């Protein structure tokens, strides 16, 4: 029995993690009954087939693969030094080759000049002696036919994919092929009753596939292009199942903590969720719309208490409730279920499309995605865009009641707010916005501006707007872009911060440093605007101003929000459930700026993690990166290069922000290098 | 300022699309997901509990009831129950069609469904426009029957042990918490003690129609291969799985007609083998009818048509593919050697070697252009390769140059391999080019004059008089031109046809040629050796041999020769004598190998051969033109008629480099020892491994069948010229126009595709254009005027028939898709009778011909009271009438006056004597249920209702209804405003169903119709009462095949 | 639960595989796996269908548990 699941599989280290139920197959009890069969160096050996073929005939070939049957390559040397082989140790000669050249070869002469051997070498070619052959003419097709049957296969090139490479005669001999990737040296497994394995095969009647049927769900591109193409091809020769199916088929006769090894803490199980928005604005209910929500982590509903009943998203205020924003501020944007539109949500209670009650039905697809969005090479302030109209007190004030681990992630001292530019002038920028209308002609008054430029739908004109923003960027780009500019480069000298803006074109025109986000909402933003009341300008000013810096900003795709979220929260939560017991003492480290003259010591991160990856930790080059310390409210500046992001760890889950202080005269700027204080035990 | 702007860029949509990637979409496409299967109950009907029951009461001790026994039963056991669609709700599936159609219990809204197609201007959640109910219907109904389309799995069975049956077999359901199925398939099985309602009915059946009943165990130790089984189910869906399975069993082939196939395919050069014994009924739905294919083939084009991005990757693709199986291969050296023995002088100006050796400059790449040109001779339908401009001289050259001598050597090499067909004009053109002055000839008019470029001839109409007569050039005062004009006439090649294909499975997609006829520009003569050597009896070689001795000729002329040295014309033609005897293998190789290579790969395709015919010089026959439709006129309907006027033209040049091509011609070498029977045979082995044609042929049934149901669906909301059924006309529906229709066409397409899971495109090229008028024809018409036209007879299509059938039944099912028919009476009854509003008393209504009514229509207007004088209204008749009476209103008439309506009437309706009859034709209902002793005012529900109606949408109308008694009860008074027309309460199922009998409220036994099978002992066992009433136990054929791929069954010999 | 199929295709390459260790050698001189022969058709007897020709995906005994658990009735309350 065959079994093949959209990600990566490995024979040592996807037992260890329970991949099948990270799909959500139970398997309870193991009794040695489902192996795993190695596919990492098949896939390198696809990446690098894929330099001489394309994509779509090298997966057509591979798919006719038998995973149950056991074959290997035996890569072999060029002819000449294959010659010079056999003259040394002419043990190996193989029964088939000509007797002349068998007997020749033998001579123990030197050969350099026989001038009968030469013409013999001349007249001889591997496929005389070999007789399946691959010589980088061969379609992938012919290599998976002749690894079907017969376990050797024989081959000039390395450039082979489907099983592993073994090697003919010593190194010395191979001189074109230099790669290292899984070429076997000289020196040289059964099958379980059910056997799961990246990809999928048609070989046999009945080799299954997982659901796979979520091809956009696939994290890994490679795996992601070849189920497509799988489905594209052959779609109606495939045995799918769902997982229940494949804990039933484990568990039929038998039904009726990972051991102990590193762990990493930025995979995370995440699920599709259906719900729909039943009204019951009277006695009885309505079932308007139904919609899903695509990218919620499992380890939030498990948090905060999420059954499958009747949910209310509201308060008695009107506005929605903090929970259910999180929720939605965590996922990947929302889709209507009946057209398969985007969807966005109505935060107002405002007749047109009302949100008040919801009710959850069920969990589809379930898969461990990655965290790191990998645009995190070094440790770097934060920049994130919002559009105006984001929630973004809300989400301060959310974010700052967070104290899950004694660390209390991202304090309020460690955000600034969009606007803290705006009243560095005493004139801000908004008073200086209010006043451009005396540079319109026809326009006697703000309100005479507001009425002028949108049509009775607070909809701009498309084409006034355009003059508004005519005037309006000389004074954004020769007001507020230098003044930015001082302000993001003192700001960094507190430590890192997370920096809050309206337009990406604002942080690249202020030269601003450090890793650069562009985000999105699932909501209307622009209704977000006229319903808050205690405006200074007047809410229609407001939306103005968001419709300015809409066509202000730059022409790049922006993500979901919540993979911002996502790695700010997850790895944490996750790493409590095994810290949450051991002594802090121990599972606790300090990442900090030596200054020599008790003894100088500012810090700079934050690190928790078990015990034995804070000793792994201990013995690191930190002394290799410098700064200049002045100073409590100290302050510094990083010179040469920033941290590394992996030096930390692909686990110890880590603080993103820090602010920069003295523990307990005159000021000095000596000089620092960062030392791991964190701790003796 | 709560103004509710803003609220516009929701809903409204985006259909503009920019499609660059029509390449992918023709190398390339997504095969339909045609099997599925399906292991529940083929069911789409639900029976759901409305009012618990009455239980414990104090009439009846609870030892009596069953229900307090906990035994389970096959029926709720409420007060009132009720029949809901529910596709899918106990189906167990392996693939999702994600076109589920849902509704809820009757007391509960549903107002959705029927606002979810055009009701973008709609603004309450409450309301939906009523002249679009039809569309959201025909929707609904695609929908449900899409979602259907599931073929039957057989899972297992095990033999009773309890006396409940006389040992009958059992299938098991899989999944978790298979418990509760058992109650439900078979309602026979449960035990009788009672004298209540259900137990009753269990005990008026006959008991030996249960579990399985037929079976076909073939293999002793294998799966039998199908059954019969009495289980729960609905007639209307095993009807649609049953034509289903017909269509794919009608599509079916065995392994020895794919053996077949394929060994045909290859010509011989692969031997594949298939198995010899007992199988077990595989399915492998390949073979489908040529029209099909055609019109697959005839949508093809149309996305190409007029465009070169699209169609060039396709020639590289088969370049490549050519290159990777030919066993020709350029000769590096073989021109410069045979240049390098040339004698001449060292003292000489000018070498004619190093001229031809800087113009040839064979940069070994040449061959991927030669392939190209070689793959354009099966695509002269739609794509024409030409010489590029840049090949020509630049002035028109001079034949006192060198250079230009062999550049024109180089084009009249080149050119007879295009498939341009006015290429013989440029190749005598341009020799003319080059000669003028030197040597003169008559032209037709002052335009096209013997100085033109040679390129500018590309039309039948330019062809020069004095080239189609030869006597007009004069012997004397033009030997030379005269006589490559003979030359032409004489040498050109000669086309010729070739035979391929397997059309008893692939079918063929041929348009305007004989099916398994392949035709060529050249003519084709099959090798009769495996061991080739040089030869020199060729067309080609042939060709360039009368160009050798015409330059020869041309060098040695008295009037031209004295401006040349003695020497340099002797290294000329030694130069032309080498290049007459090189020896280079491709004329050979395109004579004799190049066809069959051709007639090898083409049935492989991803888009099959299109050509036309080839003509050598008869300028009368030429193609000039080729279009397609997709339309029809105002008023023609037939589709011969109206193709003339309404052909989109399709074509498209494509420009080749004449010095590659040259250079593929003189320098093809074969390999050193060439066995063709052994090559062939080795490289194309691997290619036929490939099963990419069939799920071409899937997806090309599937192209036919959705365009068929599109026409079928639009043939309902508007007027078409196809013959078409009309069962859903009673529905409202508005005046559709263009953009409503290309709407309804765009939902539909997005459905389909999402049914059958395409990530591509479909049916794309057709909503271009109005979709009222598609109709399917190709053409293309000579040079003298002759036309020819194809027009693919339309087949069958499964789909849009059973979704006509489903229109059918919904005729008479109409209720339980929670739709009333006909009208409803406003108007005040207070009483404490208990007849369901859904089925009045025929006294209370009223209609047109009653007499002592008043009929209103277009004229509304009012004429207020004065001094106490009651208001008037005019009647259509041009009288005045008070408040009072029974009147009778088209609905639209109370929508435009809502507000002046309600404010005038209202009043009169609640207390005075007024009664109204609305006229709907159809509507929405909702049912609120009350207690009987209790008293009851329904006029909160009705107001709401009235002052909810809008002139675009209205609110589900509400009903209510008492609640059914099993035991004596008192009385009390109810008003009641809103009544029925006529019956509409079909979707009623059962009335205190856990109860001996029902006293008080409206009565209703086990509908015994549903049930035939089980009711009445004659009736045979395969009998429905399809299109009247649909029944709720069927017998259900289950099957066990298998699909295995086509390389497990049909395995090659290497 | 394997396919007939798979299992004739299966048991054929284990008895390929003890000839070879029978024969002290890497690769069996004599197969019964890659013939000539296209037995495609053939069957093996597997555990995946019981004696009535149905799936054994759910074991006899667990079949009878769910069918006839439905007709039992409890002590009235």
């Amino acid at each position: 029995a065959y079994i093949a699941v959209p990600a990566v599989v490995d024979s040592r280290s996807s037992e260890a993690i329970g991949l099948l139920e990270s799909f959500g197959v139970d398997a309870g009890a193991d009794a040695n009954d489902v192996s795993y069969q190695d596919h990492d160096y098949v896939l390198d050996q696809l990446q690098y087939m894929l330099d001489g073929y394309e994509a779509g005939d090298v997966i057509d070939a591979l798919v006719h693969k038998n995973w149950l049957h056991h074959s290997v390559y035996c890569l072999l040397p060029p002819k000449s030094q294959l010659l010079e082989y056999w003259k040394s140790n002419p043990s190996a000669i193989p029964d088939n080759v000509d007797r002349r050249l068998r007997k020749r070869l033998m001579l123990k002469k030197d050969l350099r000049k026989d001038d009968e051997y030469n013409q013999l070498a001349r007249a001889f070619k591997i496929s005389d002696v070999y007789a399946p052959l691959i010589s980088s003419t061969t379609s992938p097709m012919t290599m998976i036919q002749n690894l079907n049957q017969g376990e050797i296969v024989y081959t000039t090139t390395d450039r082979v994919i489907g099983a592993r490479i073994l090697l003919y005669a010593p190194r010395k001999y191979y001189a074109s092929t230099l790669s290292f990737t899984m070429t076997k040296c000289i020196i040289p497994v059964p099958h379980s009753r059910f056997n799961v394995g990246t990809f999928p095969s048609i070989a046999t009647p009945k080799c299954f596939v997982m659901s796979g049927v979520d091809i956009e769900s696939i994290p890994n591109e490679f795996i992601k292009l070849f189920y497509q193409r799988v489905k594209s091809v052959h779609a109606n020769i495939l045995n799918d199942i769902s997982p229940q199916i494949v804990s039933d088929m484990i568990n039929r006769k038998r039904l009726r903590k990972r051991g102990a090894s590193h762990v990493d803490v930025y995979k995370v199980d995440v699920v599709d969720m259906l719900f729909e928005v039943v009204d019951v604005a009277d006695g009885l209910r309505n079932v308007s719309r139904k919609l899903t929500m695509h990218t919620v982590p499992v380890c939030i509903l498990e948090m905060l208490g999420i059954e499958i009943a009747d949910y209310c998203i509201r308060q008695e205020d009107g506005m929605l409730t903090d929970w259910f924003l999180l929720l939605t501020m965590l996922s990947d944007g929302l889709t209507d279920r009946r057209t398969h539109c985007q969807y966005l949500i109505n935060p107002s209670s405002v007749p047109p499309d009302v949100i008040l009650n919801i009710s959850i039905t069920g969990f589809i697809n379930r898969h461990t995605i990655d965290v790191m969005p990998d645009i995190y090479d070094f440790v770097k302030p934060i920049g994130a865009v919002l559009p105006k109209g984001s929630f973004k007190s809300t989400i301060m004030r959310v974010l700052d009641s967070i104290s899950i681990l004694g660390i209390q992630i991202m304090p309020r001292a460690h955000v600034v707010d969009s606007d803290e530019v705006g009243e560095q002038m005493e004139p801000t920028f908004e008073q200086a916005v209010m006043e451009i209308y005396k540079g319109i002609a026809g326009v006697d008054s703000l309100d005479d501006l507001i009425k002028w430029v949108l049509n009775s739908d607070l909809i701009p004109h498309d084409d006034r707007l355009g003059q508004l923003f005519q005037a309006f960027l000389p004074l954004a780009k020769d007001l507020l872009a230098p003044m930015a500019r001082k302000f993001y480069d003192n700001s960094m000298s507190e430590g890192r911060l997370l920096t809050f803006a309206h337009a990406d074109s604002e942080l690249l025109n202020a030269n601003y440093f450090g890793h650069l986000l562009r985000l999105k909402i699932p909501y209307i933003t622009e209704v977000n605007l006229m319903i808050r009341k205690n405006r200074e300008g007047g809410e229609l000013f407001q939306l103005v101003l968001s419709y300015l810096y809409k066509m202000y900003a730059t022409s790049a795709q922006p993500k979901w929000f919540g993979s911002l979220l996502r790695l700010l929260i997850c790895p944490w939560l996750h790493m409590e459930k095994l810290i949450g017991e051991a002594d802090p003492a121990s599972t606790s480290a300090e990442i900090g700026w030596h200054i020599p003259r008790e003894d100088g010591f500012i810090p700079y991160v934050s690190i928790r993690a078990p015990r034995l990856v804070i000793e792994e930790l201990m013995e690191k080059n930190w002394g290799q990166y410098h700064a200049q310390v002045i100073v409590v409210s100290a302050k510094a500046v990083i010179k040469g290069n920033h941290l590394p992001v992996k030096l930390v760890s692909r686990f110890a889950c880590f603080t993103l922000t820090a602010k920069y202080e003295m523990r307990l005269g005159r000021g000095a700027a000596y000089s620092a290098r960062l030392a791991f204080r964190s701790d003796l035990a | 300022e709560f103004i509710s702007s803003w609220q516009n860029h929701p809903i409204v949509q985006v259909s503009a699309d920019v499609e660059n990637k029509k390449t992918a979409q023709l190398l390339h496409a997504d095969t339909p997901r045609l099997v599925t299967w399906d292991a529940g109950l083929c069911t789409s009907f639900k029976i759901v509990p409305i009012v618990p029951a009455q239980v414990p009461q104090d009439v009846l001790a609870y030892t009596f009831f069953t229900s307090s026994y906990a035994i389970q039963s096959p029926f709720p056991e409420a007060a009132v129950s009720r029949i809901v669609v529910h596709t899918r709700w106990a189906s167990n599936v392996d693939f999702d069609r994600d076109s589920s159609v849902i509704m809820a219990p009757p007391t509960e809204n549903n107002i959705h469904l029927f606002k979810q197609l055009l009701n973008t201007e709609t603004l309450s959640v409450r309301g939906a426009n009523p002249l679009m109910f039809r569309a959201n219907v025909l929707h609904m109904l695609l929908e449900f029957v899409l979602d259907n389309l599931y073929l039957n799995r057989h899972t297992g069975f095990s033999q009773d042990h309890t006396p409940f049956t006389e040992g009958a077999n059992l299938r098991s359901l899989p999944g978790p918490d298979a418990e509760k199925w058992y109650s439900i398939m078979y309602p026979t099985r449960m035990g009788t003690p009672n004298v209540s309602k259900i137990c009753n009915f269990v005990a008026s059946c006959v008991r030996n129609r249960v579990g399985r009943f037929d079976r076909a165990q073939m293999m002793n130790g294998a799966m039998s291969e199908w059954v019969d089984v009495f289980e729960t189910s609905d007639a209307l869906t095993v009807s649609i799985r049953g034509r289903w399975m017909a269509r794919l069993a009608r599509m079916n082939i065995n392994p020895t007609e794919i053996e077949w196939a394929l060994t045909e395919c290859a010509q011989g050069y692969v031997t594949v083998t298939s198995p010899y014994a007992p199988s077990v009924n595989r399915l492998m739905p390949y073979r489908i009818s040529n029209a099909e294919r055609q019109i697959s083939q005839i949508i093809r084009i149309m996305n190409i048509g007029n465009n070169a991005t699209v169609i060039q990757p396709v020639l590289q693709d088969i370049s490549v593919l050519l290159q990777r199986i030919s066993p020709l291969q350029i000769d590096p050296t073989i021109i410069s050697n045979t240049m390098s023995t040339v004698s001449e002088s060292t003292t000489q100006t000018l070498s004619p070697a190093s001229s031809i050796l800087g113009k040839l400059r064979p940069s070994n790449s040449d061959f991927s252009s030669f392939r190209v040109a070689l793959a354009g001779w099966l695509y002269n339908g739609v794509v024409t390769t030409v010489i590029d401009d840049s090949s020509y001289p630049k002035d028109g050259g001079s034949v006192t140059s060198l250079e230009n001598l062999w550049d024109f050597f180089i084009l009249a090499l080149a050119l007879p391999l295009t498939t341009d067909p006015c290429a013989p004009v440029k190749a005598f053109m341009t020799l003319a080019n080059m000669m003028v002055g030197f040597e003169t000839i008559p032209m037709d008019n002052q335009i096209y004059t013997q100085s033109r470029r040679a390129s500018a001839f590309s039309t039948p109409h330019t062809w020069p008089r004095c080239f189609m007569n030869i006597q007009l050039i004069s012997p004397i005062d033009a030997p030379i031109l005269r006589q490559w004009a003979e030359i032409i006439h004489r040498y050109w090649p000669n086309p010729s046809q070739i035979r391929y294909g397997a059309p008893n499975v692939f079918g063929s997609a041929n348009l305007f040629t004989p099916p398994e006829v392949l035709l060529l520009p050249i003519d084709h003569q099959p090798a009769n050796v495996t061991t080739p050597t040089l030869d020199f009896t060729n067309e080609l070689t042939n060709w360039r041999a009368r160009v050798c001795e015409l330059m020869k000729n041309l060098v040695d002329n008295q009037r031209y020769q004295p401006g040349w040295t003695q020497s340099l014309v002797s290294s000329m033609r030694g130069t032309l004598d080498k290049l007459k005897l090189i020896k280079s293998m491709t004329p050979m190789y395109l004579q004799q190998l190049a066809p069959v290579e051709l007639a090898v790969i083409a049935p492989m395709l991803p888009f099959p051969p299109f050509q036309v015919p080839y003509v050598r010089l008869d300028r009368d026959r030429v193609p000039t033109m080729v279009g397609v439709t997709r339309q029809s006129r105002d008023t023609i309907t037939q589709p011969a008629l109206s193709l003339s006027t309404t052909n989109t033209t399709v074509g498209v040049p494509l420009a080749l480099d004449a010095r590659a091509i040259t250079v593929a011609l003189l320098s093809g070498k074969y390999p050193p020892d060439l066995v063709t029977n052994v090559w062939y045979a080795d490289a194309i082995y691997p290619m036929y491994a490939d099963t990419e044609v069939f799920s071409n042929l899937q997806r090309d049934m599937i192209t036919c069948e959705a365009v068929q149901t599109l026409v079928t669906l639009v043939a309902q909301i508007s007027e078409t010229q196809y013959p078409v059924d009309r069962y859903l006309d009673w529905i409202p529906s508005l005046r559709a126009s263009a953009a409503t229709a290309a709407t309804f066409a765009e939902w539909v397409n997005t459905s389909m595709k999402t049914a059958f899971d395409l990530s591509d495109m479909l049916l794309e090229p057709l909503l271009s254009g109005d979709p009222r008028m598609t109709q399917l024809a190709i053409q293309y018409q000579q040079y003298n005027g002759r036309t020819f036209n194809i027009i693919p007879e339309m087949p069958g299509s499964v789909i849009a028939d059973c979704v006509q059938l489903t229109a059918e039944v919904f005729n008479h099912e109409y209720n339980l898709f929670g739709i009333a028919r006909g009208d409803i009476i406003i108007g005040r009854v207070q009483s404490t009778h208990l007849w369901s509003p859904l089925a009045p008393p025929p006294d209370l209504v009223f209609d047109r011909d009653t007499p002592g009514v008043h009929i209103f229509g277009r004229d509304c207007r009012i004429s207020f009271g004065m001094n106490g004088a009651a208001p008037m209204i005019r009647d259509e008749t041009g009288l005045m009438v008070p408040f009072e009476g029974n009147w009778i209103f088209p609905l639209a008439l109370w929508q435009m006056n809502t507000r002046y309506f309600n404010q005038q009437f209202d009043a009169w309706i609640k207390t005075g004597e007024l009664r109204i009859r609305i006229e709907m034709g159809a509507y929405p209902y909702m049912l609120h249920y009350y207690d009987p002793r209790q008293y009851a005012n329904a006029w909160n529900l009705t107001s709401a209702w009235l002052e909810e109606i809008t002139p675009t949408s209205i609110p589900s109308v509400p009903f209510m209804v008492p609640i059914s008694s099993d035991h004596d009860i008192s009385s009390a008074p109810a008003v009641q405003y809103i009544i029925s027309t006529e019956y509409n309460d079909r979707s009623l199922f059962c009335t205190n169903s856990s109860s001996p009998q029902t006293i008080a409220g409206p009565d209703k036994h086990i509908p015994v119709e549903r049930y035939n099978i089980l009711t009445n002992p004659d009736a045979p066992p395969t009998q429905i009462q399809l299109p009247e009433v649909v029944d709720l136990y069927n017998v259900v054929t289950r099957y066990a095949y298998e699909t295995p791929p086509i390389t497990a069954v049909v395995m090659g010999v290497p | 639960l394997v396919n007939e199929h798979s299992e004739a295709k299966d048991e054929a390459d284990e008895a390929t595989k003890k000839q070879a260790k029978d024969t002290d050698k890497s690769k069996a001189q004599v197969t019964y796996s890659d013939t000539g022969i296209n037995n495609a058709n053939e069957l093996s007897r597997s555990g995946n269908v019981d004696n009535e020709g149905g799936s054994n995906q759910k074991p006899m005994s667990t079949r009878i548990a769910e069918a006839t658990s439905a007709i039992v009735s409890k002590h009235p309350a």
